């Protein structure tokens, strides 16, 4: 969530998410806990018997037939997470994430209650106001003369710098707001 | 209660367990919503876009 | 405050049903480095076993007592 | 509700517990700075339970384009310090 | 075994075998679409960090997509054989079709009240 | 209070009571208490309620309508006739509406007064509903919503003729 | 029960049809056959408002039940015994449906043997 | 692989700048700065207020505009059995026959 | 009427003699006076319609229709203060004698005794309601729309004028009255089955009937707002009031001439219902939504039974108050992003929670949640066509079921999800907006509580 | 639930009814059984599957 | 406005020149821009994209449009209002939509055929029919009380 | 126990 | 609201109170289930002897001979 993919997986990238997968899949299978780590080892030991395969033509057929055998030997309804996608407690306080910027309009008097706290904010402001023209500047000094691009960001480079882009990363809502 | 308290038992027991047919069935609900949920929504919407108000 | 862990040297799979799951592994030349982390649930408080019948059958000891005072008195007001 | 919020503290002890536990480290030579790869000299397959092994202990699920980058208990820490908005 | 893919269940991308291939022609279109994505990522970051912005972001794709599903349909309509026997059998069928349900049940209605064997009992409003 | 004539009820018939064991009824003491904590206040702002009424006593009266001309009366085409003819029917039509409801109203209360015995106790009832709505059928039935005297007279002329062939026929 | 598995699986021109009770004349083998007696009167069963479905021929015992309830109230406990009377007196006339259904599959089990015999 | 080394200086810089924006989300002592019996009788009070009051209220209505229009509140007619008294009239229901009495 | 006319031709004057910061302030609050006027027309003892003259008259249909069109006047400058607040000050006194105008038309047009003065007001509200789309509509497309709006009118209009002209030359009056007493049975040839149609065609466009809607969805997503108020809630009903007033003389043709309107109707309005369902633009969806609804008031008048004419007349009210209440919902976004595509907000109940609740009793109120008068309107329509023909419930079963579906898909798309954060501009809700709102919605409330109001002619 | 389920079980066995609905009608109750017993034996009984921090 | 005619969609592209101009125009490749087939139906160089529903796209990437699941910028598929996540799904499945449609229809086929013969070969207790009092209580029942019933007589077996 | 600020809309309005 | 404390990788305190009143609650049960079955026994295993038909004399069932 917090970096970018690539624009491919490498080869060993997807071997290791099928090894994940294939662990967690089976852990839902077998359920109890000894039960699991005696299958958890035989699984491992799959995986290594192919780990120092040279040929990368056999690697890739390798990957092939074991994505093949997790699909017909995967567990219908999986263990999720509660807060993970497709998990039951996935997006349950997203009602309550409300964006920073909806206190621009708090009335003067909705404002009187909290003194101290939007003193801080306009710190906050008066900072994120005075670093975006060095941010845009270092956005623009940074672009690579060919095209080829990712979505990674650069650091602050000089000092009293932010980093680019930073605001909507420092100021998002708690993962549980209220 | 006897019967599944034993077919219980065996889950502990160091055998792996598969996925036979008649299990996928209960887990995925006879595929009654796999199927219908997916199929009606899609022709009925379909419908309204390309019969109705495009045509 | 701060929460303390206990201390990490006592979870041993000695005794408990990972240890028969090491003796199984051994046979063809593997061995489980994770199963001292799942030892806690098998040690401890958690040491044991729960019977069906055990879990049925709470409260039935005092459920029968109560049931012969009550039984008791009905053959003793009548 | 019941449980107490995490701290910085908490989180490391917590982390390194789990390490502690894992029959291919040695406890003596673990800190918060060694490199699983380098200085603990476990392969890319390991590193995989490490992070299966965090998640079972917080109860949450860290996706593998992240994953794959902590390679020492201290970027442990600090991820799951940022995604649960601990901050002291 | 096997899986066998439908329209409304698709094919897994594990399963699917342009996933695993490492050509350089496939390798420079991955890394292509990326450099679009990245581009549009920052144009768009670019507005949404930027600390003068007072209004939304306004989204060119998305007035291209409600443009291409109401004002451009006509221009780009062309009666053709499907078209105009589409158009004839879904404007006009169901219409021919309940025209007879209705006639043919009210004519069947009309003719037991006229001789007497339609039980009107308690009916009184309408 | 109203008419008994209009909306019969049938005398009640409660028992005894005979209570045969020795618990306390709640019910019975539960009602003692209401009808003093709160039937009694309820009555005395009633009574005082009643004696205000007393001292601005004022009266009104139900409207009478005497009868005009027929629409069988009125020549074609003469609308001051119609008119008059065609309003003293809507005023009937409405009546008649009410007359509907009192009877389905003593059919409703019959039916839960008599309960389990309602398929055999409601005979008159719901003959008298039967009847009724036999008659309301051949004055209205099928007239539709520019029903009006007009087309009342049609309908009924179209089924005295039809009455009129069959006997003949006989 | 063994009715059914012999009704199907088996003949069935010997074994009763559940809604063809009583088939053969009621008098065939009874001399001075008795009509059944029934205690409580029309009027009873309307007073004390039973639903048509408890008119039958036990409604007497029926009538104590409710009678009891009413006046032990609010001993809700204390009708024990006359639950029973009109439990059993309902056992009773299902016994007396049991005879109807085996006499019935004795008389087509005599009218097929007596039917061999005449061919 | 791991962060590469600008990876890891970005995270550290957001790291510090999103720990004290946290931080400052605490509320001070003072925030928010708001402008200014025993039980069973709490008990008590409500059930003079939402039963008593109400009961007044709907009493008068049910007893003084429904009660006094016809059909407004029919009830089903109690049970008579053999034997009972009824009040109206003051008449008694016959008895039952006899059955005879039998026994299980 | 004069009572109630003189009043609201003094608003003119009014409005031209205002001063700049006055003139809102004035002529609303004289507006909502006006309307409670007219409700001096609702005092009926008896069942003897008021004839107050010649000229002017009021029964159970028109005198709703009547308070309905009175109290939209002052919702109507409530819902155009904002979006005018930069025009010119003669540019704003303009506007507003627009909108009176249509209001002294429409209160004309409900009242007249005669069917060539309705024809003539019927007509004369085009020229007001043309200057107002295209004048103070935001995009190039509302020339169009103002093209196909007078033009889908009048050339249904012209066959009305010659058929009005022909029967006033055969029975020698267009009085109402004097044409319902003396009736008489119309010879099925195929020259009155024309005449039929030559009455019929132009109310049948106004509703609009399935086939020639189009005209509708284009003034809509061009008019301002409050254009789409006085079309969705008032002139739509001007069909639906021609086709009860005028059906009294075309009997019986009607039995055999309805056919093809009663299909176009019940088919039809399954087809724009489920049009909603992938509608990107909030204001078409809502003017799909009103085709739908009229399908059905076209389909009860169609078949001319007491409870049909009394559903539709129940029917035509709620949905007059409904469609104008999710028209100003609507608007109130588009003021503050300037789209109508529905799903670009999103998660609004977050910031707009006052706002949420009006458009969940607004969306309850469109997919009739008992016992609203939207849901009698529409039971009582579904009665009389199960009895006219009982596999019509097959159709009305349909249109129940979708009008659920987007009713609700509206609700969740816009209010509900996460909120889309870009939108920094979401400006806490107005208190006109909100009382705009609470106007609409209000009356359809104390309506509910009193239906007898509005159950027309025929109950 | 005795007091409704076992007189709901004797009504189904003693009355004229269809076979089918008899038999799944007693099967489905045995599976109530059985899926109660599954919610005893994995929640209350058997080990500790939760994460290790009790609270 | 900012969208210019050159901005906005226009009719089906004929020349390998146009064909790149729509592919600037939506932010696509040449090689992945491809307009529906030339039928007259109003399409006219909008982009053929795959038919996936939203439920597909990675759930863990930071979207700009975040319950859409696209990112501004990149071209919206024709059908997203059908596909968006409360509605159609085609993601894949553990279980192939042939074998789901074969069971599920099995199934339904299996129970509805085996009612019926449970309903040709019923379950009865071995017992006669209820008999009533009173020719089956024939005036409870509302019979007419002028009209003498038919006599229903029950003897004691 | 730390109290921290709760963000929501204007509900002044 | 007692605030117990939060326990890491062992079995916790558990209060008096939801022991006991776990224990009663399950006594409560077993009470009930094994006085009523002292009481109501026949519910469970039938009251009404259930008669053999074959055993029906064909005076009984009024069967004349052959
Ligand atoms: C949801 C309601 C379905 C949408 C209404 C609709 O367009 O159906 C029209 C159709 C018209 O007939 P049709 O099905 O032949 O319309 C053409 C459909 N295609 C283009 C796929 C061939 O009526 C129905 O059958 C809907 C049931
Ligand atoms: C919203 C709905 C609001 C409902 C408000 C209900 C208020 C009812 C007011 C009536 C109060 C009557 C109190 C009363 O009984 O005494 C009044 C008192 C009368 O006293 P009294 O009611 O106690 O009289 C006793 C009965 N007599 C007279 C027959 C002996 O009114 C007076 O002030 C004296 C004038 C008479
Ligand atoms: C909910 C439906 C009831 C609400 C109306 C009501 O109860 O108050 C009106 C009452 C009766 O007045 P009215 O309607 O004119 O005629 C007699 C009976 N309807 O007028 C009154 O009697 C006022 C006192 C009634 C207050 C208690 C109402 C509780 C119900
Ligand atoms: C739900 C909670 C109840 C809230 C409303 C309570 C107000 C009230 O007292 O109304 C009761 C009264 C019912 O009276 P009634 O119709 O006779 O009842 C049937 C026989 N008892 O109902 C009424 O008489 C009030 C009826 C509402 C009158 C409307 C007031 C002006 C409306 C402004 C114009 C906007 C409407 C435009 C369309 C109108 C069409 C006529
Ligand atoms: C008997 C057969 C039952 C047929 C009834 C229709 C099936 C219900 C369809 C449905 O519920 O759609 C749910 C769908 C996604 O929901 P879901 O599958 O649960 O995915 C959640 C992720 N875990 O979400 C949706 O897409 C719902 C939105 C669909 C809106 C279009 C429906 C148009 C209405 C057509 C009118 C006819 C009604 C259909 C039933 C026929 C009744 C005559
Ligand atoms: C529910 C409402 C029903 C709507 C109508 C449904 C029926 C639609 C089918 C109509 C069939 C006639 O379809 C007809 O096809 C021809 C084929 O070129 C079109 O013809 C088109 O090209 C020709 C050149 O050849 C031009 O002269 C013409 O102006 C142009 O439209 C006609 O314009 C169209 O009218
Ligand atoms: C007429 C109605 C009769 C109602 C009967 C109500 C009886 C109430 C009895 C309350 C019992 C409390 O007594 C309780 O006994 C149990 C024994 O189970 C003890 O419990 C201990 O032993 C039991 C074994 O039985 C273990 O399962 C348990 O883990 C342990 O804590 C509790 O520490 C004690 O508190
Ligand atoms: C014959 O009497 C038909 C009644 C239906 C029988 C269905 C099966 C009931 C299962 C009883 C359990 C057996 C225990 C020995």
């Amino acid at each position: 969530a917090f970096c970018a993919p690539p624009a491919y997986l490498t080869h060993q990238q997807k071997v290791l998410r099928l090894y994940k997968r294939a662990l967690r899949h089976l852990e839902s299978w077998c359920i109890h806990r000894d039960k699991y780590r005696y299958f958890a080892c035989l699984m491992r030991a799959r995986f290594e018997e192919h780990k120092n395969e040279k040929d990368m033509m056999r690697a890739t057929q390798l990957l092939r037939e074991a994505e093949e055998e997790f699909w017909q030997n995967q567990h219908p309804q999986p263990y999720i997470f509660p807060d993970s996608p497709g998990g039951t407690s996935f997006e349950r306080y997203e009602c309550y994430k409300v964006p920073e910027w909806c206190l621009d309009y708090w009335h003067p008097s909705e404002k009187a209650m909290y003194p101290d706290y939007f003193s801080k904010r306009e710190q906050w402001k008066k900072l994120r106001m005075e670093s975006w023209d060095r941010e845009v500047k270092q956005l623009q000094e940074e672009t690579s003369p060919d095209g080829i691009m990712t979505e990674a960001l650069p650091p602050a480079r000089r000092e009293g710098d932010l980093p680019p882009l930073w605001w909507h990363i420092v100021t998002r809502p708690r993962e549980r707001p209220t | 209660f006897l019967i599944a308290l034993e077919l219980n038992n065996l889950t502990m027991k160091l055998s792996m367990n598969k996925a036979n047919p008649y299990s996928s069935f209960s887990t995925l609900l006879g595929f009654f919503p796999s199927i219908i949920h997916r199929i009606t929504p899609m022709k009925s919407l379909n419908l309204s876009l390309k019969t109705s108000l495009t045509l | 405050g701060k929460m303390e862990l206990p201390d990490y040297r006592q979870w041993k799979i000695e005794g408990t049903p990972l240890e028969t799951v090491q003796k199984k592994l051994a046979a063809r030349g593997l061995r489980d480095p994770w199963a001292r982390n799942e030892a806690w649930r098998y040690m401890g408080g958690f040491a044991g076993n729960i019977t069906f019948p055990s879990v049925i059958l709470k409260g039935f000891k005092w459920g029968f007592a109560a049931f012969v005072v009550a039984l008791g008195a009905e053959y003793f007001l009548d | 509700s019941d449980a107490p919020p995490l701290t910085l503290d908490g989180i490391k002890d917590r982390v390194l517990y789990v390490l502690k536990l894992y029959d291919k480290i040695d406890p003596e030579k673990l800190s918060v700075n060694s490199h699983f790869m380098k200085d603990l000299g476990l392969d890319s397959l390991d590193q995989v339970e490490i992070i299966m092994a965090m998640e079972d202990e917080f109860g949450f699920e860290i996706p593998d384009i992240d994953a794959e980058k902590l390679m020492c208990p201290q970027e442990i820490v600090d991820y799951i310090a940022d995604k649960k908005d601990v901050y002291e | 075994s096997k899986y066998k893919p439908a329209p409304l269940a698709t094919l897994p991308s594990t399963l699917d075998p342009a996933e695993y291939d490492v050509s350089p022609e496939t390798r420079r279109a991955q890394v292509e679409r990326l450099s679009i994505r990245a581009r549009l990522k920052r144009e768009y970051l670019l507005q949404y960090n930027d600390p003068k912005r007072v209004s939304h972001i306004e989204d060119p794709a998305l007035i291209r997509w409600t443009y291409a599903r109401s004002a451009n349909i006509y221009p780009n309509f062309r009666p053709t054989p499907k078209n105009s026997l589409l158009g004839a059998v879904a404007g006009f069928g169901p219409l021919i079709f309940w025209y007879y349900v209705f006639k043919t049940d009210r004519d069947r209605k009309e003719r037991l009240i006229q001789e007497g064997k339609l039980d009107r009992k308690f009916n009184i409003s309408y | 209070s109203w008419d008994k004539d209009v909306y019969p009820e049938p005398p009640s018939r409660t028992p005894a009571p005979s209570p045969q064991t020795s618990l306390p009824n709640p019910i019975t003491y539960l009602t003692k208490a209401y009808d003093l904590v709160v039937d009694w206040p309820v009555t005395l702002v009633r009574e005082f309620i009643e004696r205000q009424h007393a001292k601005n006593r004022t009266y009104y009266y139900h409207r009478q309508y005497r009868r005009v001309p027929d629409i069988t009366e009125c020549k074609e085409g003469d609308v001051l006739c119609i008119y008059e003819a065609e309003m003293q029917w809507r005023r009937d039509f409405k009546v008649d509406q009410e007359i509907m409801n009192i009877i389905q109203e003593r059919l409703k209360a019959c039916q839960q007064r008599e309960g389990e015995n309602y398929q055999q106790n409601c005979a008159k009832e719901l003959e008298q509903f039967t009847k009724v709505t036999k008659a309301y059928q051949d004055r209205y039935l099928d007239l539709g919503a520019y029903y009006s005297a007009r087309k009342c007279l049609a309908k009924q002329k179209q089924r005295m003729l039809e009455e009129r062939k069959a006997a003949r026929q006989e | 029960g063994a009715h059914l598995t012999r009704r199907y699986l088996w003949d069935a021109s010997v074994e009763p049809d559940p809604e063809k009770i009583p088939s053969f004349p009621p008098d065939l083998g009874f001399p001075e056959r008795k009509e059944r007696v029934m205690v409580a009167t029309q009027q009873e069963m309307m007073d004390a408002q039973l639903t048509l479905q408890q008119r039958d021929y036990c409604a007497h015992y029926l009538i104590r039940l409710l009678k009891c309830k009413r006046d032990s109230f609010p001993n809700f406990l204390a009708c024990k015994h006359e639950q029973h009377d009109w439990d059993y007196c309902e056992h009773l006339d299902y016994v007396k449906r049991m005879k109807e259904f085996e006499r019935e599959r004795r008389l087509l089990q005599r009218k097929k043997r007596r039917a061999l015999k005449e061919a | 692989s791991g962060y590469t080394p600008d990876e890891k200086l970005r995270l550290q810089q957001l790291r510090e700048l999103r720990r004290r924006w946290l931080k400052d989300q605490e509320l001070s002592p003072r925030e928010p700065v708001l402008p200014p019996v025993f039980k069973a009788y709490r008990s008590s009070l409500f059930a003079v207020s939402h039963v008593l009051i109400p009961m007044w209220f709907v009493h008068y209505y049910v007893k003084y505009h429904m009660a006094t229009k016809p059909y407004t509140i029919v009830s089903s007619k109690p049970r008579i059995f053999p034997g009972d008294t009824i009040l109206e009239t003051g008449e008694v229901i016959p008895p039952m026959r006899d059955f005879p009495d039998q026994h299980h | 009427m004069l009572k109630i006319i003189l009043p609201s031709l003094m608003l003119l004057p009014l409005t031209w003699l205002s001063s700049p910061k006055k003139t809102w302030t004035n002529v609303t609050s004289y507006s909502f006076l006006i309307s409670l006027t007219s409700l001096t027309l609702l005092w009926q003892t008896d069942e003897n319609y008021k004839n107050f003259s010649n000229m002017f008259s009021s029964d159970p249909l028109s005198t709703p229709l009547i308070i309905l069109t009175a109290w939209l006047l002052p919702l109507m400058l409530m819902a155009s203060q904002n979006h005018l607040k930069k025009d010119n000050n003669v540019l704003q006194k303009l506007y507003i004698s627009m909108l009176i105008s249509l209001q002294i038309l429409l209160i004309m047009t409900f009242s007249a005794t005669e069917l060539i003065m309705f024809y003539i007001l019927f007509e004369a509200t085009l020229i007001p309601t043309l200057i107002i789309i295209t004048r103070w509509g935001n995009q190039t497309e509302r020339l169009n729309a103002g093209i196909y709006f007078l033009f889908y009118t009048l050339i249904g209009s012209i066959p009305l004028l010659i058929a009005l002209i022909l029967i006033q030359n055969h029975v020698g009056t267009l009085n109402l009255m004097i044409l319902s007493f003396t009736t008489h049975t119309l010879d099925a040839s195929w020259s009155n089955n024309l005449l039929w149609l030559a009455c019929m065609m132009a109310f049948l466009i106004k509703m609009p009937l399935y086939g020639v809607h189009l005209w509708l969805p284009k003034a809509h997503v061009e008019a301002p707002i409050a254009g789409s108020m006085i079309l969705a809630a008032i002139l739509l009903k001007l069909g639906s009031y021609g086709m009860i007033r005028i059906s009294i003389i075309l009997d019986p043709l009607t039995k055999y001439m309805a056919y093809p309107f009663i299909l176009l109707s019940l088919w039809g309005m399954i087809m724009t219902s489920s049009i909603c369902l992938r509608q990107t633009d909030l204001k078409s969806l809502i003017a799909y939504s009103s085709v739908s609804h009229m399908a059905l008031v076209i389909a009860s008048i169609m078949i001319q039974t007491p409870w049909s004419f009394m559903g539709a007349t129940m029917l035509m009210i709620a949905h007059g108050l409904t469609s104008s209440l999710l028209f100003c919902l609507a608007n109130s976004n588009y003021e503050r992003i300037h789209s109508r595509t529905m799903i670009m907000a999103r998660g609004l109940q977050m910031v707009f929670p006052l706002m949420a609740t009006w458009w969940l009793m607004a969306s309850l109120a469109n997919l009739a949640l008992p016992p609203s008068i939207n849901l009698m309107g529409e039971l009582f329509i579904t009665m009389s066509l199960f009895s006219w023909s009982n596999f019509t419930i097959i159709l009305m079963g349909i249109n129940i079921i979708i009008t659920g579906m987007y009713s609700m898909y509206m609700i969740i798309t816009t209010q509900r999800g996460k909120l889309t954060n870009h939108m920094i501009n979401l400006q806490p809700s107005h208190t006109r907006e909100l009382t705009l709102m609470a106007l609409h919605m209000i009356p359809l409330i104390l309506l509910t509580t009193s239906p007898k109001l509005i159950t027309g002619l025929t109950m | 639930g005795f007091y409704s389920k076992d007189l709901i079980i004797e009504a189904i066995n003693t009355c004229n009814t269809n076979a089918w609905a008899l038999l799944i009608t007693l099967i489905a109750t045995s599976m109530t059984a059985m899926y109660s017993m599954r919610i005893i034996y994995f929640v209350t009984m058997t080990k500790p599957r939760f994460p290790p921090l009790i609270s | 406005f900012h969208m210019t005619k050159d901005m906005l969609p226009g009719s089906y592209p004929r020349t390998p020149e146009e064909r790149a101009a729509a592919a600037k125009k939506y932010n696509m490749r040449v090689e992945d821009y491809e307009p529906y087939p030339d039928d007259g139906m109003g399409y006219g160089d909008y982009p053929m994209l795959p038919n996936r529903s939203q439920h597909e796209r990675d759930p863990w990437y930071q979207w700009d449009h975040s319950e859409l699941r696209m990112n501004w910028g990149e071209p919206i598929h024709w059908d997203l209002d059908m596909y968006i996540r409360n509605r159609v799904d085609t993601s894949p499945t553990p279980v192939s939509w042939d074998v789901m449609c074969k069971h599920l229809f099995g199934f339904v086929a299996f129970m509805v055929f085996m009612f019926w013969v449970g309903h040709v070969f019923p379950s009865y207790q071995p017992v006669g029919p209820k008999q009533y009092p009173y020719n089956n209580l024939y005036l409870e029942r509302g019979g007419d009380p002028t009209k003498e019933p038919e006599p229903v007589v029950h003897y004691d077996i | 126990g730390k109290r921290l600020f709760v963000v929501k809309p204007s509900l002044y309005y | 609201g007692v605030h117990i404390q939060p326990r890491y990788r062992e079995f916790p305190q558990l209060t008096r109170s939801q022991v006991i009143q776990g224990e009663f609650l399950s006594s409560l049960m077993w009470f009930w289930i094994l006085w009523r079955f002292w009481h109501d026994s026949d519910a469970v295993l039938g009251h009404f002897s259930y008669p053999d038909p074959s055993q029906w004399t064909d005076e009984e069932l009024g069967i004349p001979p052959d």
